[PDB]
């Protein structure tokens, strides 16, 4: 019974961050051990005429990014383990997340180390206009 | 090819919106198209789903630098026989609002120890994953009557895994720096370990110099098996499965080809000492 959410080549890393004390700094010293970005993600199908925002209510990837579902994107959404602030709650859950193209191989990774401008709603180092 | 390993227990129809889905498998049929998944205004997310996520399927083959290996070869357990432990789960089946997975009922050690938990599951929500009590039914049969019971006097799983790191201290601190959870067929038990063990890089007492054993989420503090009053999580821990040791029958059958002692019955314990027995029989004689 039950509906099957994963893919075998997900298995190691998934495994290894579930049981982990500090799961971000686990999945960064996977990837730095030769470890395979999570796959498997929710990837859009999008015009790519988009505004660029990081964190939208719809996909809205412009011709350098991909869109894809922010749960999919979020290494304790992956999990199913507590999340790092003190609510306990997601704010990629319930939103599209936009990744550079460049990036978008590994769009969990990507979200674990960067942060939003809460200026202009774009990623800092990738969009981001002020300074 | 799919795996079973977070497997979505929800007895829904439909599959996830593409903002609320883990995965693309999990996404709902009608956002699919072309290997990919589109957003559709006009057809909402869900704000009050619970679907509870099976802990089947794990996998500890990881190989990063720094983090020890879970699961060890024979000889270096044979070598660290002073820190061996048994180890059984007994379960109980999802039931009313989800079906698909098991959930640990009654814990056994070969310390004699049996410990009864409340049938708690990982649920997914639309703002996070909710570590609550699920319905749950004993597996169907005559052999598992006396889980029947135990459905009713079971502890939270905050007080379980204090006990389990108690138990596991007052064993070991005397004997070894570790733990090896000796267990057959390790499955389900490591599903088990989910609930009261975390992994990382190896790491010292808060209170003295010897390698940490015991994780505290309260304080985020680590302790060997002499200071761990109050610790919650076994951290770091090894374990074999002697199930793979080439053995054809099951469990009973092969430990009473050596041993006539421990009778079998029908416990969690009961198992984990006949486990522990097999183990020292087939490594030492
Ligand atoms: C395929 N799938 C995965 C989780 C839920 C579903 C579904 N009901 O379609
Ligand atoms: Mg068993
Ligand atoms: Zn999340
Ligand atoms: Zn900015
Ligand atoms: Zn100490
Ligand atoms: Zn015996």
């Amino acid at each position: 019974a039950g509906n099957a959410t994963e893919v075998p080549a997900n298995s190691t890393v998934l495994s290894f961050c579930a049981f982990a004390v500090d799961a971000a700094k686990a999945y960064k010293d996977y990837l730095a051990s030769g470890g395979q970005p999570i796959t498997n993600c929710v990837k859009m199908l999008c015009t790519h005429t988009g505004t660029g925002q990081a964190i939208t209510v719809t996909p809205e990837a412009n011709m350098d990014q991909e869109s894809f579902g922010g749960a999919s994107c979020c290494l304790y959404c992956r999990c199913h383990i507590d999340h790092p602030n003190p609510k306990g709650f997601c704010d990629l859950k319930g939103k599209y997340v936009q990744i550079p193209t460049t990036c978008a191989n590994d769009p969990v990774g990507f979200t674990l180390k960067n942060t939003v401008c809460t200026v202009c709603g774009m990623w800092k180092g990738y969009g981001c206009s002020c300074d | 090819n799919v795996t079973g390993l977070f497997k979505d227990c929800s007895k829904v129809i439909t599959g996830l919106h593409p903002t609320q889905a883990p995965t693309h498998l999990s996404v709902d049929t009608k956002f699919k198209t072309e290997g990919l998944c589109v957003d559709i205004p006009g057809i909402p997310k869900d704000m009050t789903y619970r679907r509870l996520i099976s802990m089947m399927g794990f996998k500890m083959n990881y190989q990063v630098n720094g983090y020890p290996n879970m699961f060890i070869t024979r000889e270096e357990a044979i070598r660290h026989v002073r820190a061996w432990i048994g180890f059984d789960v007994e379960g109980c089946h999802a039931t009313r609002e989800a079906v698909g997975t098991n959930l640990p009922l009654q814990l056994g050690f070969s310390t004699g120890v049996n410990l009864v938990a409340v049938p708690t599951g990982y649920v997914d929500t639309p703002n996070n994953t909710d570590f609550s009590r699920v319905s749950a039914k004993p597996p169907p049969g005559d052999q598992f009557k006396h889980l029947i019971p135990l459905m009713y006097k079971g502890l939270p799983w905050n007080v379980v895994r204090i006990k389990i790191v108690q138990m596991l201290s007052d064993t070991l601190k005397n004997l070894s720096d570790r733990v090896v959870f000796v267990l057959w067929a390790h499955g389900f038990e490591l599903t088990s370990m989910k609930y009261f063990v975390k992994i990382g890089p190896e790491r010292t007492c808060c209170l003295c110099d010897r390698r940490a054993t015991c994780f505290s989420t309260a304080s985020d503090t680590y302790a060997c098996w002499h200071h761990s009053i109050g610790f919650d999580y076994v951290y770091n821990p090894f374990m074999i499965d002697v199930q793979q040791w080439g053995f054809t029958g099951n469990l009973q059958s092969n430990h009473d080809l050596y041993c006539q002692v421990h009778g079998n019955a029908h416990v969690a314990s009961c198992d984990a000492i006949m486990t522990r027995c097999l183990a020292v029989h087939e490594c030492f004689v």
